[PDB]
RNA sequence: GUGGGAGAGGGUGGUGGAAUUCCCGGAGUAGCGGUGAAAUGCGCAGAUACCGGGAGGAACGCCGAUGGCGAAGGCAGCCACCUGGUCCACCCGUGACGCUGAGGCGCGAAAGCGUGGGGAGCAAACCGGAUUAGAUACCCGGGUAGUCCACGCCCUAAACGAUGCGCGCUAGGUCUCUGGGUCUCCUGGGGGCCGAAGCUAACGCGUUAAGCGCGCCGCCUGGGGAGUACGGCCGCAAGGC
């Protein structure tokens, strides 16, 4: 019980790889793409979001990796 | 003809003259590869997630175009010859797939 | 003799040894230490105790160079990396932040037979 | 690929009458289109085997249809063959 | 036929980041590595650890599944192109054009072979260090073929659902992927579990049959001797049938 990323959003194009502050919502503390448990996405949804994120990363908009703070 | 989106990420340190020149070359290439430009969004410089070419950021161009398929790769090829071009991503245009709308 | 006073502290922690490098804000080393640098020789180099001792050596050796605050960075999962962090915690050095940097591949290279399956 | 344009053209060509879509003639036409196409593709790409299977299948379907036509009305068969230029 | 759909299905070209290794530089100094414990090994020609720059090869973390696709083998970063199969709705077209399939032809993991490249990491053989009563091995340090690519051969397998293909028929429940719908839900096509009837030596199977039927193919006939011998066919060979 935290909350799911989808609930916290309005309408958004899942195909829009340019739009960041929405996308980064789907990455973890690290830059890893969040599990369905957390994203609240459906199969097809999640699956589209993946490619979207990835394209975004190649474009230098979103990270491949992040450092882990505290610990 | 099919409908794509050309993303261009080039050198943020570029002064006005040089930037005008790169946009010039890009336009010309796009023309010689048989593409028509339906619309353009120039976002300009933005803060990158990770550094590209030792640079903390990059200047962003976005073009929606209609062009012949058998051409597209060469287009991208040509687009990347420029020393000042850090990334080029061409993508077949799709309709929006949304959720919670 | 740079008299540095603020810097980074890298804890490289393996199942085998623990080794600590203190560096200036630009990452250049100043002092360092390890299980082997102090008395330990064999497997003993890897116990958490060795870790504590080593972090402390690095610390002291650094405070001699006039250093006050440091940012911790922790690579590798090994016995008593947590112990080395804990040892800096109060080394007298103010620890400004801790961070986990452990390298992991996106699957480039075949592991040793020891590391697969 | 094969555009709706070209396809409609080969139907309008081989149709027995107006509206004819699924008659043997037409089917063989379309099939032969796809086959010449796919075959041109496989002339390059000697390594795309999975597609080759498709080729085999298309060829088979076409042969069965031709076989049927020939049994049924040799006239329209000879016509079809000479028109497409298949094996004759 | 028309209109849609999902997909690591295939081929070609391009490209991205993480890591390993090596090289160059800075900073730094006495060890690093490795194990049950060690040693060989590496390090004062400055290693390990840390920062910056560079070269190169190979595989694509999270997503990722209980998932998907493919006839099988198998298929996973991203992009474009070329291309196969398949599912649904409409119920528009042909009018039995169907099923199976000896031989043939094609595909066929890994290892292996040929020629030419490539070679980071890994690693048969091999060289070492240990352990042991000895250790030809298990553990440790090295390391060649090979692993990678092009083209050509090889044709095997726990090539496994150990379950040939097709169609019809016989309770349901539940989870799931992908369509269409008047969208609690109904209706298709897949993937799973539990179970009616029935089957089964049992274990189990049970609308994804191992049930009830029809068609066609392949195959078995006690264990060894033996997938051996002989012969034939194929292969450069290893060897295969
Ligand atoms: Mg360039
Ligand atoms: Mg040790
Ligand atoms: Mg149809
Ligand atoms: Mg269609
Ligand atoms: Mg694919
Ligand atoms: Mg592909
Ligand atoms: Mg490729
Ligand atoms: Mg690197
Ligand atoms: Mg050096
Ligand atoms: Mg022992
Ligand atoms: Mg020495
Ligand atoms: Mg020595
Ligand atoms: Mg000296
Ligand atoms: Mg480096
Ligand atoms: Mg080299
Ligand atoms: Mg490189
Ligand atoms: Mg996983
Ligand atoms: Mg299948
Ligand atoms: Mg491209
Ligand atoms: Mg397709
Ligand atoms: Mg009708
Ligand atoms: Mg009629
Ligand atoms: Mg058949
Ligand atoms: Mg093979
Ligand atoms: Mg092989
Ligand atoms: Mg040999
Ligand atoms: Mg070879
Ligand atoms: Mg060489
Ligand atoms: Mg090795
Ligand atoms: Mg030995
Ligand atoms: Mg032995
Ligand atoms: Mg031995
Ligand atoms: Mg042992
Ligand atoms: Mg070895
Ligand atoms: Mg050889
Ligand atoms: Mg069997
Ligand atoms: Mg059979
Ligand atoms: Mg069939
Ligand atoms: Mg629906
Ligand atoms: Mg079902
Ligand atoms: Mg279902
Ligand atoms: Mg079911
Ligand atoms: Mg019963
Ligand atoms: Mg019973
Ligand atoms: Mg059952
Ligand atoms: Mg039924
Ligand atoms: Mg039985
Ligand atoms: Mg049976
Ligand atoms: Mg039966
Ligand atoms: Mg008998
Ligand atoms: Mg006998
Ligand atoms: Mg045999
Ligand atoms: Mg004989
Ligand atoms: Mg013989
Ligand atoms: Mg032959
Ligand atoms: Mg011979
Ligand atoms: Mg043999
Ligand atoms: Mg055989
Ligand atoms: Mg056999």
């Amino acid at each position: 019980r935290k909350a799911k990323v989808k609930a916290t959003l309005g309408e958004f194009d899942l195909r829009d790889y340019r739009n960041v502050e929405v996308l980064k919502r789907f990455l973890s503390e690290t830059g890893k793409i969040l599990p369905r448990r957390r994203t609240g996405l459906s199969a097809k949804e999640q699956r589209i979001l993946a490619k979207t994120i990835k394209r975004a990363r190649i474009l230098g908009l979103l990270p491949f990796t992040e450092k882990l703070v505290r610990k | 003809m099919r409908r794509y989106e050309v993303n261009i990420v080039l050198n943020p340190n570029l002064d006005q003259s040089q930037l005008a020149l790169e946009k010039e070359i890009i336009q010309r290439a796009l023309e010689n590869y048989g593409a028509r430009v339906e619309k353009v969004e120039e976002l300009g410089l933005r803060r990158l997630a990770y550094p590209i070419a030792k640079d903390p950021q990059g200047y962003f161009l976005w073009y929606q175009v209609e062009m012949p398929e058998d051409r597209v790769n060469d287009l991208a090829r040509e687009l990347r010859i420029r020393d000042n071009v850090r990334r080029v991503m061409v993508v077949k245009s799709q309709e929006p797939f949304l959720a919670n709308a | 003799k740079r008299q540095v006073a603020s810097g980074r502290a890298y804890i490289h922690a393996s199942y085998n040894n623990t080794i600590v490098t203190i560096t200036d804000p630009d990452g250049n080393p100043i002092t360092w230490s390890s299980g082997g640098v102090i008395g330990y020789k064999g497997s003993r180099k890897g116990t958490p105790y060795a870790a504590q001792l080593a972090a402390l050596d690095a610390a002291k050796k650094a405070m001699a160079y006039g250093m006050q605050s440091v940012d911790v960075i922790v690579r590798g999962t090994g016995a008593g990396r947590e112990q080395a962090i804990r040892a800096l915690q109060a080394s007298g050095l103010q620890v400004k932040s801790i961070v986990d940097d452990t390298p992991v591949p996106h699957n480039g290279c075949r592991p040793k037979k020891k590391f697969r399956k | 690929p094969i555009t709706k344009e070209e396809k409609q053209k080969v139907i309008q060509e081989f149709a027995r009458f107006p509206g004819d879509t699924g008659s043997t003639e037409v089917q063989v036409a379309l099939l032969t289109l796809r086959i010449n196409r796919l075959s041109e593709h496989l002339k390059v790409h000697k390594k795309d085997h999975h597609s080759h299977r498709g080729l085999l299948m298309m060829v088979g379907q076409r042969r069965r249809l031709l076989r049927y036509l020939q049994r049924e009305d040799p006239e329209r068969y000879r016509a079809l063959i000479e028109k497409l230029g298949i094996r004759g």
